[PDB]
């Protein structure tokens, strides 16, 4: 009825990685700018055209997609899929993003922008947290009003590749002009590979 | 060749309906089942249902029961998917996907290119272009980050350049977010030398063609 796969798996070039799907299981590769493609069907069958570095297996309720001699080009979303005959329905796993670690760790630089004078004239305020020059391309963003977590008015982009091949991300906190003046300070907290980088901004004082 | 061509991107108000087409060529149309599968921007693949083009019988997924209608036209080799009473959670790329009837096991061999359906209360609206005043990126490295917030626009897309295309080094323009208001917002940032602030002028050129909005916004350094 439900297929469970981890949201994130990583490995270095030339190494072997596995992606587990726990519930016949079919595997699809999703590369950007292309249709989903079948890599493995019926647990173990590799269709003609699929490189031999991909293989599938199943023991009990646990299906596994393996990639040997991992390539940077294998970076993609991988989806497991079943036919639930009791409900006569197709069931998908949540997807696994495969990261291929092709350069060393680089910590993000975080820059927090206050709302502009122009936005405040329009009776609005947005805080912009710019996150740049990080690898790998995964961060968690948490916003703070003084010390307390902000649970609403937050929009965050999925990391995008910069022209230098490191990653960037952006986060936005929407608030009222009074809220910007009510609190002493607001904070953007960024978590990357266990490490936290925090920046704070306050209304300009002259 | 086997080819599946889907209809163009669509913009819809909540409560409305959408009809997406899937034109099949290069095989005997009635001999293969057609599925529909969606993917929301922040989610995985989601099965919607199946149609057998020979006879037109359908089986839909539980969550779309009473909301989705699948039809086919044999003479044009086209499969249709209609989704009614649309909500913001229906914002997704919709795929048609072919399935070989041999075996009984549902799995997909050939897909359409996908159709983006955006469900939003918003009508056409130009962005406000707010400056993101230069702030220290690295004081040792002597870099500053500055940008423009391209806020509250509909629909996609928007174009951003810097200094009319003269500045490309250290420019990063982010993908848009679709906010809870149903309006898009994006940012464009530039990493510049700190020493260029106050001598070199920085202007973001914002173009939103659907709303005839062209804005050239100078990003001035912070000063009391
Ligand atoms: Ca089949």
């Amino acid at each position: 009825s439900v297929l469970t796969q981890p949201p994130s798996v990583s490995g270095a070039p030339g190494q072997r990685v596995t992606i587990s799907c726990t519930g016949d299981v079919h595997w699809y590769q999703l590369l950007p700018g292309a249709a989903p493609k079948l890599l493995i069907s019926h647990n173990t069958h590799r269709p003609s055209g699929v490189p031999d570095r991909f293989s599938g297996s199943k023991s009990g309720a646990s299906a596994s997609l393996a990639i040997t001699g991992l390539q940077a080009e294998d970076e993609a979303d991988y989806y497991c899929q079943s036919h639930d005959s009791s409900l006569s329905a197709v069931v998908f796993g949540g997807g696994t993003k495969l990261t291929v670690l092709s350069q060393p760790k680089a910590a993000p630089s975080v820059t927090l922008f206050p709302p502009s004078s122009e936005e405040l004239q329009a009776n609005k305020a947005t805080l912009v947290c710019l996150i740049s020059d990080f690898y790998p391309g995964a961060v968690t963003v948490a916003w703070k009003a003084d010390s307390s977590p902000v649970k609403a008015g937050v929009e965050t982009t999925t990391p995008s590749k910069q022209s230098n091949n490191k990653y960037a991300a952006s986060s936005y906190l929407s608030l009222t002009p009074e809220q910007w003046k009510s609190h002493r300070s607001y904070s953007c907290q960024v978590t990357h590979e266990g490490s936290t980088v925090e920046k704070t901004v306050a209304p300009t004082e002259c | 060749q086997v080819q599946l061509v889907q209809s163009g991107a669509e913009v819809k108000k909540p409560g409305a309906s959408v009809k997406v087409s899937c034109k099949a060529s290069g095989y005997t149309f009635t001999s293969y089942y057609m599925h529909w599968v969606r993917q929301a921007p922040g989610q995985g693949l989601e099965w919607m249902g199946i149609i057998n083009p020979s006879g037109g019988s359908t089986s839909y997924a539980q969550k779309f029961q009473g909301r989705v209608t699948m039809t086919r036209d044999t003479s044009t080799s086209t499969v249709y998917m209609e989704l009614s009473s649309l909500r913001s959670e229906d914002t997704a790329v919709y795929y048609c996907a072919r399935d070989d009837p041999g075996g009984g096991e549902y799995y997909f061999d050939y897909w359409g290119q996908g159709t983006l359906v955006t469900v939003s209360s918003a009508s056409t609206k130009g962005p406000s272009v707010f400056p993101l005043a230069p702030s220290s990126k690295s004081t040792s490295g002597g870099t500053a980050a500055l940008g423009c917030l391209v806020k509250d626009y509909f629909p996609e897309p928007v174009t951003v350049s810097w200094n009319s295309g003269a500045l490309t080094s250290g420019v990063h323009t982010f993908p848009a977010v679709l906010q809870s208001s149903g309006l898009y917002s994006l940012s464009s940032v530039v990493t510049v030398p700190s020493s260029s602030l106050g001598t070199q002028t920085y202007i973001c050129n914002v173009n939103h063609k659907p709303s005839n909005t062209k804005v050239d916004k100078k990003v001035e350094p912070k000063s009391c």
